[PDB]
């Protein structure tokens, strides 16, 4: 019932505001770089519950849809959002305005520094194609929306999860249209676009295995509502 | 789930 | 050539591999990964321009792809059958067999469900072959770009030989490239769950799987 | 990774 514009333009009113957590002034250790990447976390989560209610038909989905979709791609989204903060700084990652993270940072967290290539990569990746801004805002909705597998044999929610995918990717397929690139180039970019969603979930599923070890190593706490997506 | 359960409603 | 192209990929399929407790399930499917992982190389060899690239490209596109690569084997070969896995013609493995190891049912439930997703969409012969050699040259986190393109330039054409409308080409090549993030979860925590398996001395694991999985 | 590299060669 939406056109794909008024879709992208919805999704363009309803991104989350800036997060404002800063560098501490005692120099980092492997505990308070995990303090304040967690703390953060924490604090992007209770704005993507909230940029999740404005997506177009997520809040029509039953609330064991809504909590499984959100507990499954919170990581990738987070990730999402911090590889289009970096995409025009290489070897840095904008975790903030005032948290900017050098590379060789990651060294302070053992084996953080493997995620921060990897995010750091495809983040690479996305500014080789040259990202565009709308085009970030109908993936970031993508990931949302196709991170947990429903087969269509909750069968409701299959079927309006395949019609709130088909409405973002007729979303995405239009941004691109509108570059006047040719339909060879329209294709070519919807899939290079497409098949780094598999980057975004690589860099989580190995991000998610390393939150969980710092949790079990006791480096750092786990609070509130990061843990609750944590269980 | 009580905070998401909340946040959501 | 898109053609001719698919052809190609389709002489570079891989022949049949012939192959319970928890340590007898894990040893069959180890021994199989293993026996697989040879014939992907040849598999991967055969790809036109693939052997043009650079050895440490070549390395480096099948350390990252390899399991990816078998899962996306193992959905194919048990695309017809909901709740059953053929591992390998002598190798069926019911969903309750996931039982028997500790911690594999998650990972069987995420393989059948993804599984199911390609059913329902009618997976394509054509659009397997192109599929999954996107999923060697890609995985990897200026041959090699031209070679994605062209294979990338094949599945677009599959799609268009269907007769749907463009709408629809651009919804079912979405559609299949989206689930390969969940082929690549499911290669993820197949990962995680081999390499507990081997530290916790329930499986060995031996020359080419061992060095694929370091 | 030397099987890797030979059956490559
Ligand atoms: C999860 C980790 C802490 C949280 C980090 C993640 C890397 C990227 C991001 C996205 C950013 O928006 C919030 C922090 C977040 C979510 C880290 C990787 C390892 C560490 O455990
Ligand atoms: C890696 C595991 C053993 C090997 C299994 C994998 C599930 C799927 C496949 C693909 C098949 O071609 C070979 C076995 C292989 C690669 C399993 C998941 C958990 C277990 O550790």
């Amino acid at each position: 019932a939406l056109s794909p514009e008024q879709l992208v333009l919805t999704l363009l009113e309803a991104e989350p505001p800036h997060v404002l957590i800063s560098r501490p002034s005692a120099p980092f250790t492997e505990a308070s770089m995990m303090m304040s990447l967690t703390k953060l976390a924490d604090k992007e989560l209770v704005h993507m519950i909230s940029w999740a209610k404005k997506i177009p038909g997520f809040v029509e989905l039953s609330l064991f849809d809504q909590v499984r979709l959100l507990e499954s791609c919170w990581m990738e989204v987070l990730m999402m959002g911090l590889m289009w903060r970096s995409i025009d700084h290489p070897g840095k990652l904008i975790f903030a305005p005032d948290l900017v993270l050098d590379r060789d940072e990651g060294k302070c967290v053992e084996g953080i520094l493997e995620i921060f290539d990897m995010l750091l990569a495809t983040t690479s990746r996305f500014r080789e194609l040259k990202l565009q801004h709308k085009e970030y805002l109908c993936v970031k909705a993508m990931i949302l929306l196709n991170s947990s597998m429903y087969p269509l044999v909750d069968a409701d929610s299959s079927r309006k999860l395949a019609h709130l995918l088909n409405a973002v990717t007729d979303a995405l397929v239009w941004v691109i249209a509108k570059s006047g690139i040719s339909s060879q180039q329209q294709s070519m970019r919807l899939a290079n676009l497409l098949m780094l969603l598999s980057h975004v979930r690589h860099a989580s599923n190995k991000g998610m295995e390393h939150l969980l070890n710092m949790k079990c190593k006791n480096v750092v706490p786990v609070y509130d509502l990061l843990l609750e997506m944590l269980n | 789930h009580k905070i998401l359960h909340r946040l959501l409603q």
